[PDB]
């Protein structure tokens, strides 16, 4: 075995601030004024070789609705309406393009890739991780001619036992963690909130030891070797370690949801309010 | 001189022998001759040569090199030992290096240091060209938004007819219009009457246009999916004891006449027979005709695949992860029985690991650049 | 040595071209109405 | 009409006379939808800078 | 009608996918690029003899 990493991983929720996100707050009103500009320009353009009608026609095509009965009966007003419609196409088209380019690009930050990873290449305080105290890990981190910079960064936050670390990172207190492989491999495949980088880090291997020159060594050494052709340890694996399964299933771009599209739903309430106003105001005007 | 561990090359004539940081090795050749063999074969470098040279430089003993003339990683030939280890039972030499495994039959006479590079029977797989979902066209929106849409339809139709009662637009025509509008378009139909009520269908249309735009935008992501690497556990898998669950094309790669074979014909023999027609000539044909669907899953010793991966131009050649391997053994060093160097080379090679150098060496030869 | 970002409406200045073509069409509309007030002469 | 079709839609007219003008404008509208789609895509290409 | 919307939309989205990743392989990033570290026969690179 060797050493690996461990960090929480979950489905992101990359989400737009609002349906109006991909525009600035100015252009939204620019088009709103310009539509009435070109409407009244039509109204003062066709009348010489239908007010509310031309208003409707003008302000509809920005909605691709079916509403609208009138039309230009001149020639010049026709040559205007054509480009007006073209503009109406371009607006919504650019909107779609921008929203798409946004939602394809914003795939969340990479996972911690390994010892040479940039996102942890330096010791850093905005990204905190721990290690195991009094253990083989700070033993191998003692003689670190180069790694001393992160060696101190760890030894200023070292941890004692695994039940500290796993339970902590599950609680999103820390960012990263280190150990020998088998422990975290199992802990990942048991409950599926955490994963590993799968990157091996420093070879080693467990074994058995006795005080020197005890008369057992030869017998046990041949026994173990006998216990790897008949595959008894192969069975022990399935008995304890390669025990469960949680599929890899590379995550997705995190569907939009019930979360923020209610920014749009804010529109139907304004519609209702304006309607219950405009009914009485229409009674009056009638 | 078999693997890329122990390479030998032609002697350099321009500056005498080899001119670069290697050790020579000789070759005494006589076959079908009375006469005497012997001559300087070549300069002689490699990974195993590297570890040997450094470890000798550090434990202060000197050596020399000549190759094996008759044998290989030898086995029992009439209860004897030929080739490499045979050159050590006869006390004709002191130690054995190079790519060499560890078992019982060899642990009987010679003795073995602590191994350094891991090894074991592993598998080789290949990726898959994309996995566009079957239920894609309903992914990019939550469960809420649709029933929310439906009830907004209902309430807008209600308020429409009721602000309308201040041919005749009713529930049916209105709901039909609204559906046909929120979806892109369809079916020219009657409009609402009254100038004032037109505001409602208008703002609805605004809602709908932004909706369709957002939807195509989002769904434009679920067509960009990353490369899908298959999954399989160790050789205790449903996918291989019962390989006819799917098509027979699921062919298995294992070259005959070697340690793979012998370590196979001892435990199952059913994979052994089922692999009858799926024999393959060595590693060349294997790692060529594997890319083109004629060879799909593989059986071999990992210490060669974990090398050959980082050489092929493509990237569709990746083993399964570690910790899922069969014959947990390791290459090592072989010495005469119960000598006085086991202890010293042991301590020094563990020192080599502890100080972090073998990583540099593997970086020099063993692993390539083609990290996955 | 490279990365990519997504802007917000991308500008007003980048979008200015559309309003340029809008104003140009409006001007052509005006001159054509004038030319029609002319060519009723025929 | 045919200008009001490449760009999205407006201005109700039918030209429905003899069903063969219908089978004519049909292929035109088809070409229109594929055109608009291609445009949206390859323009969403440039908004990534 | 809903099915019509879905087919058209999916068409647009797939085309959007295929155009965005239509850009050639990266420029040789130096002396350590894959396509140059270990040789290949697609595109060759050498210098002047001697
Ligand atoms: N390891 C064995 C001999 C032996 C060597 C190799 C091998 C082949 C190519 C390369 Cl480059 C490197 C190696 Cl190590 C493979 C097998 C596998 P097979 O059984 O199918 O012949 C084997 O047995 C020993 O030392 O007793
Ligand atoms: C996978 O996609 C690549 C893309 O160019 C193609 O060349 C290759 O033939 C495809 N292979 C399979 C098995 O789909
Ligand atoms: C491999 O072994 C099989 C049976 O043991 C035999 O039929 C075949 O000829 C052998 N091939 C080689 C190359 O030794």
């Amino acid at each position: 075995q060797g050493l690996t990493i461990l960090v929480k991983k979950e489905i992101p929720r990359s989400t737009l601030d609002s349906f109006m996100q991909p525009f600035q707050s100015t252009l939204w009103l620019l088009v709103g004024l310009s539509v009435h500009v070109v409407a009244v320009m039509l109204y003062l353009l066709d009348r010489f070789s239908t007010l509310s009608s031309a208003m409707w026609f003008s302000w509809g095509v920005l909605l691709n609705s079916g509403i609208g009965e009138g039309a230009p009966r001149s020639f010049s007003a026709r040559i205007l309406g054509m480009v007006w419609a073209g503009f109406a196409m371009i607006i919504v088209a650019s909107y779609t393009a921008n929203l798409a380019a946004f939602l394809v690009l914003d795939r969340p930050e990479e996972r911690i890739t390994g010892i040479n990873d940039p996102r942890l290449r330096n010791p850093s305080d905005k990204f905190i991780y721990a290690t195991v105290k009094q253990s083989s890990v700070d033993i191998y981190f003692r003689r670190q001619v180069e790694l001393s910079t992160m060696y101190r960064h760890m030894e200023k936050h070292n941890y004692e036992s695994a039940a500290e670390a796993i339970q902590a990172v599950r609680d999103n207190k820390l960012h990263a963690f280190i150990w020998d492989s088998a422990v975290l491999e199992f802990e990942a495949s048991q409950k599926c909130d955490l994963v590993t980088t799968g990157e091996l880090f420093f070879r080693s291997g467990f074994g058995i030891g006795m005080r020197k020159d005890s008369p057992w060594k030869q017998q046990v050494s041949l026994s173990i070797l006998k216990s790897h052709e008949n595959g008894f340890m192969e069975d022990l694996d399935k008995t304890w370690v390669r025990y469960q399964e949680c599929d890899s299933r590379s995550n997705a771009p995190a569907t939009l949801t019930c979360e923020n599209m209610a920014g749009v739903f804010m529109l139907v309430a304004g519609g209702i309010v304006a309607g219950i106003f405009l009914i009485f105001i229409e009674i009056a005007y009638k | 001189e078999e693997a890329p561990f122990v390479i030998v090359e032609s002697v350099d004539p321009l500056s005498g022998t080899c001119m670069r940081n290697t050790v020579p090795c000789q070759k005494r050749i006589i076959s079908e001759n009375d006469e005497e063999p012997g001559y300087i074969k070549k300069c002689c470098k490699g990974f195993c040569i590297d570890i040997l040279k450094k470890i000798s430089k550090s434990v202060k003993f000197t050596y020399d090199l000549y190759l094996v003339t008759n044998g290989k990683h030898g086995k029992k030939i009439n209860g004897t030992w030929n080739g490499m280890i045979g050159e050590v039972v006869m006390k004709r030499a002191y130690m054995a290096v190079g790519s060499l495994t560890i078992n019982e039959e060899r642990s009987e006479v010679v003795d073995f240091s602590v191994p350094f590079i891991e090894t074991g029977i592993s598998v080789m797989v290949s990726r898959s060209n994309g996995t566009v979902s079957p239920s894609a066209f309903l992914e990019p929106f939550s469960a809420c938004v649709w029933v929310m849409m439906f009830v907004m339809l209902l309430i807008v139709s209600a308020v429409a007819v009721f602000v309308f009662e201040y041919p005749s637009f009713t529930i049916g025509k209105a709901i039909w219009l609204l559906w046909g509008l929120v979806f892109n378009n369809s079916v020219p139909v009657q409009n609402p009457k009254g100038t004032t009520s037109k505001i409602m269908v208008s703002v609805w249309a605004f809602f709908a246009v932004i909706f369709l735009a957002s939807y195509t935008a989002n769904l434009a992501a679920f067509m960009i999916q990353e490369e899908y690497v298959d999954q399989v556990s160790g050789l205790s898998d449903k996918k291989f004891q019962r390989p006819n669950d799917f098509s027979p094309p699921f062919r298995f790669g294992t070259v005959p006449n070697g340690s793979t074979e012998r370590n196979i014909r001892n435990n199952y023999a059913e994979m052994h027979a089922y692999m009858g027609k799926f024999n393959q000539r060595g590693v060349d044909d294997a790692l060529l005709s594997l890319k083109t669907g004629k060879l799909d899953a593989f059986i071999y010793d990992a210490a060669v695949l974990n090398y050959m991966a980082g050489r092929d131009e493509g990237c569709k050649l990746v083993t399964i992860g570690s910790g899922k391997v069969f014959a947990s053994t390791g290459y090592g060093i072989a010495i005469q029985k119960d000598s006085g160097w086991k202890r010293q080379v042991d301590l020094a090679i563990l020192q080599l690991f502890g100080d972090g150098e073998m990583e540099e060496l593997e970086a020099l030869w063993l692993t390539g650049i083609c990290h996955n | 040595e490279k990365n990519e970002v997504m802007s917000s409406q991308l500008d007003i200045d980048n979008m200015a071209g559309v309003f340029y073509m809008l104003g140009a069409a409006m001007a052509l509309s005006l001159i054509t109405f004038i030319s029609e007030h002319l060519f009723y002469w025929q």
